[PDB]
């Protein structure tokens, strides 16, 4: 039956062995349609996403992005849409600019979330090289690439990972009261 | 040769120009795992078109626990290679070419 | 009986008005579990977190949270730990001080996600004063504030946002492409 | 596969690996090299088979020249690693399988 939210949140781990069964369309679309609820700053939805599927263009995006592991089915490339963040002096754009950019991470974790939930995995990738795939894919000058996430079925079964206690990211009431 | 293994050697080639290029805007321990996911790359090359005969396929298989591991895990990286130069060592006389 | 996660994420909508039925603290401990199991860029774990939630500090916190519309039952304040980011070249830190921002993101929106699957509601918001919390708080030097967002339960009925069609943000293998 | 190329992919292997080792005990600035000079061996695996067509050569000899160069010599790496990835991109459409 469909997951209840709480399990599948604390479970997602980052998956790098992906298999070779692809994914049908329907589901495609679904993630895609889940993934665009993210919040969005004053509601401008200034960003840009793009999906890679065929077995070719994926394996010549994955060569160009060093920081991917594993051949996934599809590719999901992440962007903000800079048209709709410049207004007045540079400085009001550095400010709508990065807001850009931390609403576009919401996307790729509402993205990986549901396609956990599914039975796939993901992982976020941020090193790869930018102008190599804006000409690749013919994305304008105004649209800049961030991340680069690739989504499939994992191959082995999933590991967490090792986190350092609650205590020593978390402060309540003032910095350095790790007990409240 | 096969249409398909030109694009495998190809697409190596990009990999290892476009990781040289991002080694200067990235960490100084990262050049090791390029090169060991170099490795791994040329390696599952081979058993994937038939090349791999017994020993060549247990060090692509032990390359890739290292390289799919969880990040922040303490590996002496200079022990693990050793080892895995002298198992690939051992094995290039079973496919030499007379 | 716990949701499924497809329905919870696409239903999550920015909740503004908060009723004054207060959050108990077994709740926020649960959430603050849920919302720490975002990626982090190769594990670094870069950040910091603080709750603040006495009935005070509250709305001390959201007069320079201009923002902010409505009191919540709590605050949660997530910031990028920059201690762990500092290395060689300026042009490395920029490097590794903007992933690390965007990993931070993922965490508020994971928190966004448990918060409303427990029937709360929450808003990320960006427009505050940075000094005077982190004067307030006893934040150090090191320790950059983010983003600040209220969580509590919703006074009034959920009501959707108006989004752009997929075929507008979405492109298929090429740019332009929003068929296939 | 020809018993010539199964020998020539093993030792590619072994190249990245040992130079992945060699490299906790040489310069920071060294595993630039390393990755070039293992783009340029992928890249002269192929024309030593006839897998070149007229650009898979042209990096390759560009390659050449920047890794023969006398040591020393005030480099931009970033630009010509940019160029270099730039052609190659161009070249993959040419050799694509379908
Ligand atoms: C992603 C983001 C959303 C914000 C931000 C900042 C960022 C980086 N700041 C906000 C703020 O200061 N005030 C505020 O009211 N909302 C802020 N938001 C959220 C955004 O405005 C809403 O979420 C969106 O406009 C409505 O979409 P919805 O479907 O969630 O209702
Ligand atoms: C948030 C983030 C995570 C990344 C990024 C970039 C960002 C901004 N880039 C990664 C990359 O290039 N390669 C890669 O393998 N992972 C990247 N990640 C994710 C991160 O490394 C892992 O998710 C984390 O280290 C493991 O945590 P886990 O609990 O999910 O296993």
């Amino acid at each position: 039956s469909l997951p209840d939210a709480w399990t599948v949140l604390k479970t997602r781990t980052a998956v790098r062995n992906y298999a070779k069964e692809p994914v049908d369309d329907a589901l495609i679309e679904q993630l895609l349609e889940a993934m665009l609820a993210a919040p969005t700053a004053s509601n401008r939805q200034a960003w840009s996403f793009m999906v890679v599927r065929r077995p070719a263009a994926v394996r010549r995006l994955r060569a160009f992005s060093p920081g991917v592991l594993g051949t996934p089915a599809f590719f999901v490339v992440a962007c903000v849409d800079r048209s709709l963040t410049d207004n007045l002096s540079p400085k009001l754009s550095q400010k709508i600019y990065d807001t850009s950019k931390l609403c576009v991470a919401m996307a790729v974790e509402n993205l990986l979330l549901a396609a956990h939930a599914a039975g796939l995995g993901g992982c976020p990738v941020g090193s790869f090289r930018s102008d190599i795939v804006t000409s690749m894919l013919g994305i304008p000058e105004h649209i800049e690439p961030m991340l680069v996430v690739p989504i499939g079925r994992p191959a082995t079964a999933l590991v967490p990972s090792q986190r350092r206690a609650k205590n020593e990211v978390v402060n309540y009431e003032s910095w350095g009261n790790r007990a409240a | 040769l096969p249409p398909q293994l030109r694009e495998e050697i190809a697409l190596l080639a990009v990999y290892l120009l476009s990781s040289g290029r991002g080694l200067l805007e990235e960490p100084a321990d990262y050049g090791i795992y390029r090169c060991t996911d170099g490795a791994r790359r040329a390696l599952q090359l081979l058993d994937e078109h038939g090349g791999s005969t017994a020993r060549l396929t247990a060090v692509r298989e032990r390359l890739d626990e290292v390289m799919f591991a969880p990040m922040g895990e303490d590996r002496d990286m200079g022990a693990i290679l050793d080892d895995l130069c002298r198992q690939m060592a051992d094995a290039l006389p079973e496919i030499e070419t007379p």
